[PDB]
């Protein structure tokens, strides 16, 4: 998606632009993701990986998130998990 | 604060004003 | 998740459209425009905040900004944003959300920036700073403002603070910058360790006066200049009050170590082209004839020998060699032909006690003279001082002890049916004792030397480590101590019980080793040397379960003493040597310049066997600051403006001669 | 409770023509500096 690689850039212009337009984006992780890493696990690692780097943004929880420092509090205790 | 941590040497501000001369420049000769 | 957006921006109207955008490009006929626009009618802000003469001042546009102050626009904080921008023509021209705090001023925020131009505009003006209070001021206005908002207080003390601190406004506004510079250094040292939140803020702020003094320092051009400068009364005046402040690096520079050099090196031209060898023969033969430097100064003090000693040098090798002389007098005490006969109880001096004891009573009032002097304050100080008063207290213990047995006892005994706290034995042990300190005290002479001064510095800063490691040892130690003292209390036997009438450690048979918790201690002690045998856990009644347990506390402590504790100690002794070599250097130089200073005085003069028989030069100075603050100046301006100031006249002039053209 | 700044070592200002002479020099025009130093002449400062 055009918005998980602008939240890679991490800067505020285009984001809040692309955002502008309803956009979702699928939360990660059964059964039906164990039939896909079969096919390929290479390809389903670097989607999970893309995700959660694009969460992770510094300028996407302040335009998202309506209490930025505990989001980055919850945040930091998923990604070392 | 974060903005003046990072755009602090200005070479964009320079160089936005050369492209502005190169614009008007080909514009010069192609009119 | 989706999500939304929670935090947006108001959007821009068709004029608010219509306006920056003329702004951002900044050509003249639009901002016609915008003039007619607004007379159609300015305030409208960018997202980011900035009105209209904010973004003028960014442009760089004069006449803009001009324009937008004839149609009276909020001003608000635009002089503060001009002086941020550190832009001298928009500071000018204002002179003819918050960003800030509120209690930021032009002033402050000028001399936070330290640029020397906007300095010198402002201050123009004549400006005011308001000045701080005590570090520890206990009045109305202070505990109000510290308990109705104790941040902001905070805050505001540490900008105003930092506002002082600047090089730039010291050169402009002080009369004397040094001096200065020396007080706003240690005043700012004493504050980073009461306010422990900010103590990095003020080490930086600290060591930027003391930068600030050494380069203004550098600047030098000739002796005159320097002596000028060090001899500053508000003798070398300066030099002292530099010391008194910790100045290490303003002390170390080289001039003023060469200065120092010709003043400590007087009446021996050519000191260092002489080999190695002729100096030592020359300390060798000037040592040697201590005894009559010091009669002939005592006979004749203005004669060619009386003011031989008053040289600074000849002064310290006199003194040494007669501590050297007073320390093999005290060899040849221990010589068993001195002492006649051992079973005396009250025994009269002997000659080599009477030969020791006009130094001891030389250096008591050496010591007595130098603490009334300097002050009790001054005195502790030194560290090598309390050694000083210990050995001192001993001497007079012995004394008086001594002449407490000699009008006690009068007949003699055998010495193995003297008590155990028999005056001989304590003014024996305390005379020992008193010898060991006093044989410890010639690694201080160990910084009149280049090689064995920085490593003996080295070593010195070393100590602070050890002790705090110590601490936790100690801890540990009382620990076990008390563990084992409580398992092994219970059998405890005898002297007489125990072959040749042993009780304790001291013994070929080691015994009751944990009995009492002194002798616990002792023996948890000696351990770490290995000079604990492993018997002394068994139990005479022959209990496996007590045998045990002891062995196994044994074993644990002596793992965790010299397993864990020995290596932790090892590793952090390697990395802290590591960060004081870098400044062994400046460190030495600042010790070895106290230790010359000491002999520069008259007081002193003869060794301890023998010491018990102002508008004209205000205004030379300020000629010669004048002169170091310009050259000062124009350094640091260098750095900061060709660069720029290059690039900026190459693109600025390409674009507007050929638009005339 | 105030700390009065005040410049204690003082130097000459330079004069508003000496000024505009400088901004001439800075600002390279050949002919505004030409025009200036011919004023100078016929007035009877390049030393300042
Ligand atoms: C070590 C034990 C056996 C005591 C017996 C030796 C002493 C006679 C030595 C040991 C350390 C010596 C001192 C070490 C260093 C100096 C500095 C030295 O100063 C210089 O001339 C320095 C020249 C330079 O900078 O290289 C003068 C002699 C002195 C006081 C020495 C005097 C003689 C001392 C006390
Ligand atoms: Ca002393
Ligand atoms: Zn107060």
């Amino acid at each position: 998606a055009p918005v998980i690689l602008a939240a890679h850039r991490n800067n505020y212009e285009i984001l809040t632009m692309l955002l502008k337009q309803d956009v979702s984006l699928p939360k990660p992780h059964c059964t039906l993701c164990s039939a896909k890493n079969k096919k390929d696990s290479l390809r389903h690692s670097r989607f999970r990986l893309d995700i959660y780097r694009c969460l992770a943004s510094p300028a996407l929880i302040m335009l998202t998130e309506e209490d930025p420092i505990l989001r980055a509090f919850e945040l930091s205790a998923d990604l070392k998990e | 604060s974060m903005r003046q941590k990072m755009q602090s040497t200005d070479q964009a501000t320079v160089e936005n004003l050369n492209e502005l001369r190169q614009d008007l420049s080909k514009f010069r000769n192609e009119i | 998740i989706p999500l939304q957006i929670v935090r947006a921006e108001t959007e821009l109207s068709a004029e608010e459209k219509a306006f920056l955008n003329a702004v951002e490009k900044g050509d003249y006929a639009t901002v016609k425009q915008a003039l007619q626009e607004a007379e159609i009618y300015i305030n409208c802000m960018d997202p980011l905040g900035r009105s209209a003469l904010l973004i003028a001042i960014e442009n760089e546009n004069l006449e803009i900004m001009e324009l937008l102050l004839n149609h009276s626009v909020y001003v608000g904080d635009a002089l503060l944003y001009a002086i941020r921008k550190e832009v001298v023509g928009a500071v000018e021209l204002l002179l003819s959300f918050s960003e800030f705090t509120p209690d930021i001023t032009p002033i402050m925020l000028a001399a936070h920036t330290n640029n020397y131009e906007i300095i010198k505009l402002l201050v123009q003006k004549r400006v005011t700073i308001p000045r701080p209070h005590q570090i520890r001021c206990n009045c109305v206005e202070c505990v109000s403002s510290s308990e109705v908002d104790s941040l902001r207080h905070s805050r505001s003390r540490l900008n105003i603070y930092k506002a002082l601190a600047s090089p730039s406004l010291i050169a402009l506004s002080s009369e004397d910058p040094i001096l200065t510079a020396f007080r706003l250094g240690w005043e700012l040292k004493e504050l980073s360790k009461v306010e422990n939140e900010f103590k990095a803020e003020y080490e930086e702020l600290s060591q930027q006066c003391k930068l600030f003094a050494k380069d203004l320092l550098d600047q030098a051009r000739s002796s005159r200049e320097l002596e000028i400068i060090l001899n500053h009364r508000d003798d070398l005046a300066k030099l002292k009050v530099a010391i008194k402040y910790h100045q290490k690096e303003f002390v170390a520079q080289p001039n003023c170590q060469q200065l120092l050099a010709t003043l400590w090196y007087d009446g021996f031209p050519g000191w260092r082209r002489k080999h190695w060898v002729v100096k030592l023969l020359t300390c060798m033969t000037i040592g040697f004839l201590f005894p009559m430097l010091s009669i002939a100064y005592l006979i004749s003090p203005r004669s060619n020998l009386g003011l031989f000693i008053k040289k600074p040098f000849i002064k310290f090798i006199c003194h040494t060699a007669s501590y050297l002389t007073f320390l093999f007098m005290l060899l040849l005490a221990s010589q068993h032909i001195v002492r006649t006969d051992l079973h005396v109880q009250g025994p009269p001096p002997t000659v080599v006690e009477w030969m020791i004891l006009p130094w001891v009573l030389g250096f008591i009032w050496g010591e007595i003279k130098e603490m009334w002097d300097g002050g009790f304050t001054e005195y502790i100080h030194d560290w090598w001082n309390l050694m000083d008063f210990a050995m001192n207290s001993l001497y007079l213990a012995t004394i008086s002890l001594k002449i407490v047995a000699y009008v006690k006892y009068n007949g003699s005994r055998p010495r193995e049916e003297w008590e155990m706290w028999h005056p001989t034995l304590i003014a024996e042990a305390l005379f020992a004792i008193s010898n060991i300190l006093s044989s410890l005290r010639l690694i201080s002479l160990f910084t009149a030397n280049s090689h064995l001064g920085p490593l003996q510095i080295s070593l010195g800063r070393m100590l602070l480590d050890i002790l705090k490691f110590l601490f936790i040892y100690c801890l540990v130690l009382l620990a076990f101590a008390n563990g084992l003292n409580q398992l092994y209390f219970y059998y405890e036997t005898r002297a007489i019980d125990e072959p040749n009438n042993c009780k304790g450690i001291r013994c070929e048979k080691q015994n009751n080793a944990f009995s009492t918790l002194f002798e616990t201690l002792q023996s948890l002690f000696w351990s770490v040397f290995g000079l604990l045998n492993l018997y002394v856990t068994n139990v005479k009644a022959r209990h496996e379960f007590t045998e045990f347990v002891g062995a196994t506390m044994f074993g644990t402590y002596n793992v965790i003493s010299l397993v864990v504790l020995l290596n932790m100690l090892i590793a952090m002794m390697n990395n802290s040597y590591q960060l004081i070599a870098d400044h062994a250097d400046i460190e030495w130089k600042f010790a070895r310049t106290k230790l010359w200073m000491s002999y520069f005085d008259e007081g002193g003069t003869l060794p301890p066997p023998f010491n018990i028989i102002s508008l004209i030069q205000n205004q030379h100075y300020q000629e010669v600051i004048r002169n170091l603050v310009k050259r000062y100046v124009a350094a640091m301006i260098r750095n900061s403006k060709t660069h720029e100031g290059l690039t900026e006249e190459n693109f600025k002039e390409l674009k507007q001669d050929i638009s005339s053209f | 409770d105030r700390i009065p700044l005040q410049i204690v070592r003082a130097e000459t200002e330079l004069s508003a023509e000496e000024k505009a002479f400088l901004n001439a020099v800075e600002k390279g025009d050949y002919a505004t500096v030409k025009q200036a130093l011919q004023e100078a002449e016929i007035y009877y400062n390049i030393n300042c």
